[PDB]
This record gives structure tokens, C-alpha cells and sequence, in this order.
């Protein structure tokens, strides 16, 4: 404890995203929202526009 | 794809003259190479 900061310990996380011809697993999180009805709107189904 | 139907008669020849439609059963994600094809078959013993 007695050191400085510069001597003290950090614990290092690294990341490493690669690109290969697999289809794309490990991706990130996809938002919703409500649901509203009989008004015009334009809308996003799931990848339908 | 997969379906089932009964034909009674067996006589082993050919296939039944009848349509049939193959409704889809589960999606496969993983990009493998494939090439060749081997099969199973269920023997335990003499019996
Ligand atoms: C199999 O893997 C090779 C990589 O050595 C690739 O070039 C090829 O497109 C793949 N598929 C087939 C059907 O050979």
C-alpha cells in the first residue's frame, strides 16, 4: 500500500474483434419500442421497413 | 425438412406417386465447410 500510484497495480483488460466469413454472431443488443395502432407511422420489423 | 405419411403396402420398388410438401422443421447458423456424407444405422447385436 505504502507505494505510489505510478508502482501500483492495474488489472489490464484487451479486446481483440476480428472479421472472417462466418455470419456475424457475437454482435451487440437490438432496441424496441412500444407498439401504437391505427395511426400513420413508419415502422422497422425487424429489419422490414 | 421432414415429413411423415403411411403407405400399408410395402412392396419394396419405388417410391409412391404422391405430392407431398416438405415444411421446414429448424434453421442452421454455423458456415462449416461440408463435402462428403456418411449415414448411421441402429445394430446392437445378433438377436
Ligand atoms: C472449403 O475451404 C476452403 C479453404 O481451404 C475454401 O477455399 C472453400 O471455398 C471451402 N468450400 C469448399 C466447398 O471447398
Amino acid at each position: 500500500p505504502t507505494y505510489g500510484v505510478g508502482h501500483q497495480p492495474y488489472r489490464v483488460v484487451v479486446l481483440s474483434f476480428e472479421l472472417l466469413h462466418a455470419p456475424a454472431t457475437v454482435c451487440g443488443p437490438k432496441k424496441s419500442t412500444n407498439l401504437v395502432k391505427n395511426k400513420c407511422v413508419n415502422f422497422n420489423f425487424n429489419g422490414l421497413k | 425438412y421432414s415429413k411423415h405419411t403411411p403407405i400399408i403396402v410395402r412392396e419394396p420398388e419405388d417410391l409412391p406417386q404422391g405430392f407431398s410438401a416438405l415444411e421446414p422443421l429448424v434453421d442452421l447458423p454455423i458456415g462449416i465447410n461440408i463435402t462428403r456424407f456418411q449415414t448411421l444405422l441402429a445394430l446392437h447385436r445378433s438377436y
